[PDB]
């Protein structure tokens, strides 16, 4: 149900930047944490809220999932 | 036993030379005359066509 | 003693005497005659069949009058009938003794001879009430090692062997009726003449020797070669016939003029000749060599028009058929071919 | 807008161009190399009792030098696996059993040298060629055995960020399980077979070795050849595989290990590739028996 | 060379029963078998066939479903088992032997017969149905089908074959052409396409009884009605 | 397309392939060994112990043996050895109370040089370049008896030493294998043996052990 929440999340929108921003935010990057990543963003002062909240919200849920991405050689 | 040996082939030798000679070329000619006659019957040395071949695949 | 001195001079003086009728007959040579003849083409043969089943050397093979079947002898132990066709197995004998060096089949098709290495001659009746083969008779005179047998008729038979002797029997009664003498050597090959009067013996002692098979003694003898002799064949007419030696080089004589006709070899020879046939008409030579492969001349130019090559190992046994359209090759690699 | 506000890329790292590389090299000689073996081995089964064994180490070589371009693609698209759900439980089970069965058919191959080594007399009496196809059975047996788990427990994922569907490995919260197929995929994977190889070979060098007739130099360089092969293309593998086996799907440790899985797989495949280049050298004649057929 | 069969008793019309025959002379293991059926005063048609090896067993439509044939090569004896039978199933059975090779002479030994009493297809046309004769002249026999017996090798597999009164069937020609081993040079076979002469030069008082012409095309055989011959 | 008679045609040749099949399978699990000699060389002893052309047969610890005898042929050597290519091994035959003995068809010639001149041609064959020979030297205890007499300085006119039961066999050993000119590819074995004897069976099986090892390790490309 990540899609959904990640949505209802994104519902609270004003601008199609901020869209983008919590899209980027959702993105599965892992040798970095949100905060870090947002140190990189300078953009919109108003997109950094929107990207770490998302990304927050992203990494919480990604965790408890049971999967593993093994590779096609094992 | 060496006497009867000398004999035996001495006596060969005598009836191994007491025999009619032709001469070479007349030999030669009918042997070409014989090749020459029976070639057109030789299925080895001219390829015959595939459908009258037995061994055909 | 002075006999044996004046005895050896009346020989050397004989031998002589030979040698000067032999020149004096020797007017022009075949390759001056031979000269304005159309030269033969190029030739290819292609195997068509392949024939599998031994499981050691292959030592004999010997065409039938039908030009279908045929028999190969291997040290197996085993002699198997062929249909060449279809490639199958007709029968195959099991034998007593596994040393094989020669196999024979009748013209009429009713029996198979076979011997080596056990001074017997077996042979083999195909046809019987029982349904299987037997043996017939096992022909026990000589001291020394088969090398040919040739049959003459269903109650005839010609044997060659190592004791320098050769013998005439009988296979209803069992016995030699007339023994051939004369040779230095031991005895490897023979040929019996179509008209079943003359056969040629050919010795390790570079000689050939003509017999015929009611008089039982020596007409010709025949000289030139400088090894032993491997393999002999008439040429179809019965005049002539063909010397393979183990000194890379055949040579053909005639019988009408005692004297030798040509010689085939080439420089880039060097190995010994193992077996040696005609074509129908006589204008093809087949030659098998230990370079693993087979050669073919022309039987009047002397020049070389094809090479057969398609065996791993020595080249032991060749024969042609009587109706002359296959050719079957056998070697030490125990496969068969035929080659059309 | 593909590129995100974010400066963070997604473009490939070192070790994973070196292992295109590799399996591109690996792909390109050992599919010849196979090819010709196995040409050359179907001829003389029929006769030779050794070809069999050999016949079905190329053929699995073969099969597993095929099945390289799907991982070759599967590294471009970053992980991405368009064939749908079946594949995803039905092909990892095939390349593992190619794996599995070019092991266990090595281990035989050893412990049949080994029994014509030592008792020489009961194997010129009581040994043919069916033996030989029930070994060989006994072995493709075996390594369908043991790669049934990855028919059981191989499912598919869908990721909406960027959209893309994995195919994995999910347990549902149960170590015990994971950790029990591990220890047996490890233990009856690779210390049983090293153990076999290096026992057989050197009572079979000390024998060779203990008579004059029997003695030579060529014996010591092919089973040195196969061993240190065998050993050190395979013990990065399995060290891996059974370190991440162990551990949390979130530590550093993971995530360092993560970096450097698909060069240890091509670094074990290289071993399929190594393997008929021995076949030809260390045999007679090999131009020989190809110019034959 | 004999080939001796029994085990032929009265069934009730329903029931089963086996038959046996052991052969002696001969190497049992390299003929393949054929089982002929005869009813009382009719023709005689092929019943079943196992080759050597056990490898391929055929047996008749009129009888498929029901019969079971076996052989046992240690012991030399073949066996027949009658499962289910009907009351047309009364006749006399034959034994006869068969090879195959290049030259060979099927159908050379049929042995006797024992006796049974319950209480596509080739057509083969012989028009004759008697003969008078007196001996020392010639006679001809003609045998038809319909479908060419002429093999894309030149082959003819056509089959000629004699029976005595009170006495077992002997071979004459195979292959239209060949003439058979035991049997005097007077007869002769020839023909052409689907058109077939037997001829006798000179009859004595042995060559009285029934001829049958045989085809071996296709599995099943199918013989032809008797042509009688009488004094 | 074929008959209904192509087919059993065809069955029987199938059954005659396989019974050659199974006929050879069973032909290749017999050892085969060939034994030479000189005529005088002990060989009706040496057959009596283990035990045109003569086939012998035995068995020892599950071992089937063959031997081949061909010393009644009687005719030229080189025109029937190459039918004896693939023998396991070559069982040569010495009876070294000889050394003073002289050749009935000459009294200047020798014996012993005759069985070294055989040794030689057999050893330096193209046909025997991978064939071990088993070499019996007979009858020592005549050797003996017969050495105190008379030396062996008659045969060898270069011969220095004690002139006792050692010295005398050990040089005729060493002069018999040093006639070999291989020594790589091609090993050769030495053993006494007298009337009464019952280990030279041992010997052989120990032999032909070894060959079977070596012969094994080379099929399958690890030697």
């Amino acid at each position: 149900t990540l899609q959904k929440k990640i949505e209802e999340i994104a519902a609270k929108y004003k601008h199609s930047v901020v869209k983008k921003c919590c899209y980027d935010g959702a993105r599965v990057n892992n040798d970095e944490t949100c905060e870090q990543r947002a140190a990189r963003i300078s953009l919109g002062p108003r997109c950094i809220k929107a990207f770490t909240e998302c990304c927050v919200v992203a990494s919480q849920l990604r965790a408890n999932i049971s999967h593993k991405d093994m590779q096609l050689g094992r | 036993a060496s006497i009867a040996q000398a004999r035996k082939l001495v006596e060969q030798l005598k009836m191994e030379a007491n025999i009619d000679r032709i001469k070479v070329s007349k030999a030669a000619a009918d042997l070409m005359a014989y090749c020459e006659a029976h070639a057109k019957e030789d299925p080895l040395l001219t390829p015959v066509p595939a459908s009258e071949n037995p061994f055909r695949e | 003693g002075s006999e044996l001195d004046q005895l050896r001079q009346e020989a050397e003086q004989l031998k002589n005497q030979i040698r000067d009728a032999r020149k004096a007959c020797a007017d022009a040579t075949l390759s001056q005659i031979t000269n304005n003849i159309d030269p033969v083409g190029r030739i290819q043969m292609r195997t068509r069949r392949t024939l599998r089943g031994h499981l050691a050397k292959i030592y004999a093979m010997h065409w039938g009058t039908d030009s279908r079947l045929l028999v190969s002898a291997s040290q197996d132990g085993k002699l198997i009938i062929w249909d060449s066709y279809t490639t199958n197995k007709v029968h195959a004998i099991p034998l007593r003794s596994s040393w094989v060096m020669t196999c024979a089949y009748a013209p009429s098709g009713n029996y198979v001879a076979c011997g080596g290495l056990d001074n017997i001659c077996s042979i083999y009746n195909l046809k019987t009430r029982e349904g299987n083969v037997r043996v017939s008779r096992e022909l026990a005179g000589h001291t020394g090692y088969l090398s040919c047998c040739r049959f003459l008729d269903d109650n005839q038979i010609v044997t060659s062997s190592g004791d320098t002797t050769c013998a005439l029997w009988d296979i209803e009664t069992g016995q030699q009726t007339t023994t051939f003498t004369g040779h230095t050597g031991d005895v490897m090959s023979l040929s019996l003449a179509p008209d079943t009067r003359l056969f040629v013996s050919g010795a390790c002692d570079a000689s050939a020797k003509l017999w015929d098979v009611r008089e039982g003694m020596c007409r010709q003898t025949f000289t030139g070669h400088e090894s032993d002799i491997n393999a002999i064949c008439f040429f179809p007419n019965g005049n002539a016939f063909a010397t393979g030696s183990d000194d890379a080089t055949c040579r053909l004589f005639d019988l009408r003029a005692d004297q030798e006709l040509m010689t085939y070899s080439h420089d880039n020879i060097i190995c010994g000749i193992t077996s040696v046939s005609f074509s129908k008409s006589g204008r093809l030579l087949l030659a098998g060599y230990d370079d693993f492969n087979c050669n073919v001349w022309d039987a009047l130019k002397a020049d070389r028009a094809g090479v057969l090559a398609g065996h791993d190992n020595r080249v032991s046994c060749l024969g042609v058929t009587d109706d002359g359209m296959a050719v079957a090759t056998g070697s030490w690699d125990s496969f068969l071919k035929i080659w059309n | 807008l593909n590129t995100p506000v974010d400066k963070t890329s997604n473009t490939l790292r070192v070790p994973d161009i070196l292992a295109l590389v590799i399996f591109a090299v690996v792909f390109l000689v050992g599919v010849l190399g196979n090819a010709l073996v196995v040409w050359v081995t179907a001829f003389e089964a029929k006769r030779t009792i050794n070809a069999i064994w050999f016949l079905n180490l190329a053929v699995a070589d073969f099969l597993s030098c095929l099945a390289l371009p799907i991982l070759f693609t599967s590294i471009v698209q970053h992980h991405h696996w368009p064939f749908g759900g079946a594949a995803c439980s039905i092909l990892p089970s095939l390349i593992l059993l190619n794996m599995y069965a070019s092991i266990l058919l090595l281990a035989t191959i050893s412990a049949d040298r080994f029994l014509l080594v030592f008792k020489p007399i009961w194997c010129q009496n009581f040994r043919g060629a069916g033996l030989a196809w029930i070994a060989c059975a006994v072995a493709w047996g075996l390594a369908l055995l043991l790669t049934i788990p990855s028919f059981l427990y191989r499912v598919v994922r869908e990721e909406y960020f960027p959209p893309k569907v994995l195919c994995g490995v999910d347990y549902s919260h149960d170590k015990r399980r994971e950790r029990a197929v591990a220890i047996v995929r490890l233990v009856l994977g690779f210390l049983w077979p090293l153990l076999t190889l290096t026992i057989c070979y050197t009572f079979i060098l000390l024998r060779t070795w203990s008579r004059r007739a029997t003695r030579s130099t060529k014996t010591l360089k092919v089973v040195v050849a196969v061993v240190a092969s065998f050993f050190i293309f395979w013990l990065p593998y399995q060290v891996t595989g059974i370190m991440m086996s162990f551990l949390e799907p979130s530590s550093p440790t993971f995530l360092l290990l993560k970096k450097l899985d698909s060069l240890c797989v091509s670094f074990a495949y290289i071993n399929c590739c190594i393997n008929p280049i021995i076949y030809v050298v260390a045999g007679q004649g090999f131009q020989g028996r190809l110019r034959k057929s | 060379v004999q080939l001796v069969e029994s085990g032929g008793g009265l069934v009730q019309p329903g029931g089963s029963r086996k038959l046996s025959c052991s052969a002696s002379g001969f190497a049992f293991s390299s003929f393949g078998m054929h089982w002929v059926r005869q009813a009382p005063e009719k023709g005689l048609e092929w019943v079943a066939y196992i080759s050597s090896g056990s490898g391929t067993i055929y047996y008749a439509d009129t009888v498929k479903g029901r019969f079971t044939i076996s052989r046992d090569d240690p012991k030399n004896t073949l066996f027949l088992q009658m499962t289910s039978l009907r009351s047309e199933d009364t006749a006399m059975y034959y034994c006869v032997r068969s090879i195959y090779y290049y030259g060979s002479s099927p159908f050379d030994f049929w042995g006797q017969g024992t006796t049974l009493t319950v209480s596509s297809d080739i057509v083969m046309t012989q028009a004759t149905s008697s003969v008078p004769v007196t001996p020392g002249e010639s006679v001809s026999i003609s045998c038809r089908s319909s479908k060419s017996l002429l093999h894309s090798n030149g082959n003819t597999y056509l089959y000629w074959f004699l029976q005595r009164p009170g006495q077992s069937p002997q071979l004459l020609i195979y292959r239209m052409s060949n003439l058979a081993s035991g049997v005097p040079d007077r007869f002769s076979g020839s023909g052409s396409g689907t058109a077939f002469t037997l001829t006798i030069s000179r009859l004595e008082a042995e060559d009285v009884g029934v001829y049958y012409c045989m085809q071996h095309l296709e599995y099943p055989l199918t013989f032809g009605a008797g042509t009688k011959l009488e004094l | 397309t074929l008959s209904a008679e192509d087919k059993a045609a065809v069955e029987r040749s199938k059954m005659i392939d396989r019974n050659l099949r199974e006929d050879g399978e069973k032909a290749a699990r017999e050892v085969k060994l060939l034994l030479l000699g000189a005529g005088e060389s002990g060989k009706s002893t040496i057959v009596k112990q283990m035990k045109g052309i003569v086939e012998t047969h035995f068995t020892f610890k599950d071992l089937h043996f063959k031997m081949f005898d061909v010393g009644g042929q009687r005719s030229e050597r080189k025109k029937w050895i190459h039918c004896f290519e693939g023998v396991t091994a070559i069982i040569f035959c010495v009876a070294l109370s000889d050394y003073d003995l002289v050749l009935a068809e000459d009294e200047e010639m020798n014996r012993m040089h005759e069985s070294m001149k055989l040794f030689d041609s057999i050893c330096n064959n193209k046909w025997f370049t991978d064939t071990s020979i088993i070499l019996f030297l007979n009858k020592k205890d005549l050797f003996e008896e017969k050495i105190k007499k008379s030396p062996l300085t008659i045969c060898y006119p270069e011969y220095a030493g004690s002139n006792t039961y050692e010295e005398a066999a050990a040089y005729i050993q060493c002069q018999f294998e040093d006639l070999n000119k291989r020594k790589d590819t091609k090993e050769i074995y030495t053993h006494f043996t007298c009337a009464t004897d019952t280990k030279n069976v041992q010997f052989v099986f120990d032999a032909v052990t070894d060959v079977i090892i070596k012969n094994n390790l080379k099929d399958c490309g690890l030697f």
